């Protein structure tokens, strides 16, 4: 059982509870551990650990930068000659039992990272490079055949069932992008181009962007752009919603514009968009929206019930949400704010590191949980919808920008304090505003042609 | 429902001040509105002050400058801290939610204020 003295490699260091700690038996769960630890038993010389290496490149950039792990992982191939007794069998032994199991731990590493996690590569070049050179100068046959494969899963990285329905038009007329609105384009398929739309933008959102709260750190458009683009969207299209409802001054058009909501929110149900879903859920418990007695007073009743069978999806924590997302069928967009939620409480009641007499180790036990939860979102990322891109209504939904050049702050207050203008508070009278709209308000209503 | 219980209240002198609460029997997290009405004898129930989750307020233009609405998610309580009172502010005082779909109003049991 020889090695290479701790003074010249690292990793030989003894395990003890100042570098490793365990959960409370054949292979066992890391609950913590010091970064040369952690790479240890990422490439461990006794057995291989799928689960580990998985959660480890999943959530591994909220403890060491990808230059770091990649310096990290060359260290721990680049094995010394262990340190010599006073007097070959001992040696061959070393070659066949430490350093071949240890360095094709470590190219098991590098081809995860690669089939798994490539946008690394892709934001940083260099970190290509340096690991297109370091398995450049590996050598052997079996070792080779790793090499190979990393290698090609670079290259094709590099290079990278019946009809939908008829396109729905209402107002807008194809080719008319001037016209677009909300009560202009048809609700049928506002939903539609929305969905597919948010469809995409939750299927581009990487595990990885999720970890260690990076979407609210400072290079955050660089770590986490699917991420920010699907929250800012919500954001957008939520306040879209508001800003559509009390610029609406006059009270008949005004309720045509809330009954149109919610007829758009009726189709996300029946696309089982449930982000979309709660988006309007989010528009109608607003500061500016939810106050405003004589527009809800308007509504039929049979809309009424859609609005309230969609609020009651997030009553008592979204239990009636998790209980029907659990059994519809594909495809589906699920409600993605819940797991920001849930992260962030994770993140906020678990420590970064734990102690140990005085010593600090990284709580990968944190990040494991917060990885279970990314892993519920990758469940439901490969669900394309049989519906057909309208490309100018798409483009309509990705430039909204109702705020303009403010913040949300100010752009809240001006909603809410032009609510107070539409319909004052309870004991002023109503007063009466112009319409705005010149085109007729009849919904073409949600069923299909 | 919501069920309200109200506290504080009673006399003070004009130019005094005065902290009314309401306690809430659910999380005030999810209750969408939080708010004040008062009726004055011989008068209609007039909303006095309301807050939003998101903290949004509107006030009576009477109080404006006086009354301060404000929540504490610890206690489930809503305030409000009535300071440089008049003896127009007399009145019973009622504690109030809106929240839900379908959209459901709560009241307190009410509280007199004297300003004299």
């Amino acid at each position: 059982m020889r090695l290479p003295s701790a003074d010249v490699y690292r990793f030989a260091e003894p395990d003890s509870e100042e570098n490793i700690i365990f959960e409370e038996a054949g292979i066992p769960i890391i609950k913590a551990g010091t970064v040369i630890k952690l790479i240890e038993r990422l490439t461990y010389h006794m057995y291989a650990d799928p689960n580990f290496v998985r959660t480890f490149l999943t959530t591994y950039r909220s403890f060491c930068k990808p230059q770091e792990l990649l310096s990290l992982i060359i260290e721990r191939f680049e094995i010394p000659e262990p340190e010599p007794t006073e007097a070959s069998a001992e040696l061959k032994r070393f070659r066949k039992e430490y350093i071949q199991p240890v360095q094709l731990r470590v190219l098991n590493v590098c081809r995860h990272w690669v089939e798994h996690h490539f946008y690394d590569f892709e934001r940083d070049a260099y970190l290509l490079q340096r690991m297109e050179e370091f398995i450049g100068t590996v050598r052997g046959k079996a070792m080779k055949k790793w090499v190979e494969s990393i290698t090609k899963i670079i290259q094709r990285k590099k290079i990278a069932q019946s009809s939908p329905p008829t396109v729905e038009w209402h107002i807008s007329r194809p080719g008319h992008i001037e016209t677009f609105d909300l009560l202009t384009l048809h609700p049928i398929e506002i939903a539609r181009q929305l969905t597919l739309l948010e469809s995409d933008l939750y299927r581009a959102v990487q595990p990885s962007e999720l970890v260690g709260s990076v979407w609210t750190k400072e290079d955050k458009e660089i770590n986490s752009p699917n991420l920010l683009k699907m929250i800012r969207h919500t954001t957008n299209l939520t306040l879209w919603f508001e800003k559509c409802i009390v610029e609406t001054e006059n009270l008949e058009e005004r309720v045509a514009v809330v009954s149109r909501i919610i007829e758009i929110l009726q189709v996300f149900q029946e696309l089982n968009n449930f982000n979309g879903v709660l988006e309007v859920v989010s528009a109608m418990n607003s500061s500016p929206v939810y106050r405003l007695d004589h527009t809800f007073e308007q509504i039929p009743s049979r809309q009424k019930k859609i609005l309230e069978e969609a609020h009651e999806l997030s009553e008592d924590h979204y239990k009636k949400y998790l209980a029907k997302l659990r059994s519809i069928n594909p495809p589906c967009v699920p409600f993605f704010g819940i797991y920001l939620t849930n992260i962030l409480k994770t993140e906020e009641g678990n420590p970064e590191v734990l102690k140990r007499h005085g010593k600090e180790l990284i709580n990968f036990s944190k990040r494991r949980k917060v990885a279970e939860i990314t892993g519920e979102i990758q469940q439901y990322q490969n669900q394309p919808y049989c519906l057909r891109v309208e490309s100018d209504i798409k483009r309509f939904f990705e430039n909204l920008n109702p705020m303009g050049n403010s913040m949300e702050k100010e752009f809240t207050d001006y909603l809410f304090n032009k609510s107070l203008e539409i319909e004052p508070r309870n004991p002023k009278p109503l007063p009466r505003f112009p319409k705005k709209y010149s085109y007729p308000l009849k919904s073409p209503g949600v069923r299909p042609s | 429902q919501v069920q309200l219980v109200e506290s504080g209240g009673g006399l003070v002198q004009p130019g005094g001040s005065l902290r009314l609460s309401c306690a809430a029997s659910r999380s005030i997290s999810s209750i969408n509105i939080m708010g004040w009405y008062r009726q004055a004898p011989g008068k209609e129930r007039e909303s006095v002050a309301s807050h939003t989750r998101d903290g949004s307020t509107d006030y009576a233009d009477s109080v404006k400058g006086r009354f301060t609405i404000s929540r504490d998610n610890a206690k489930n309580t809503v305030y409000l801290q009535m300071n440089s009172l008049k003896p127009e502010d007399t009145a019973v005082y009622y504690c109030t939610t809106l929240t839900g779909f379908p959209r459901i109003r709560s009241w307190g049991q009410g509280t007199q204020v004297t300003v004299s």
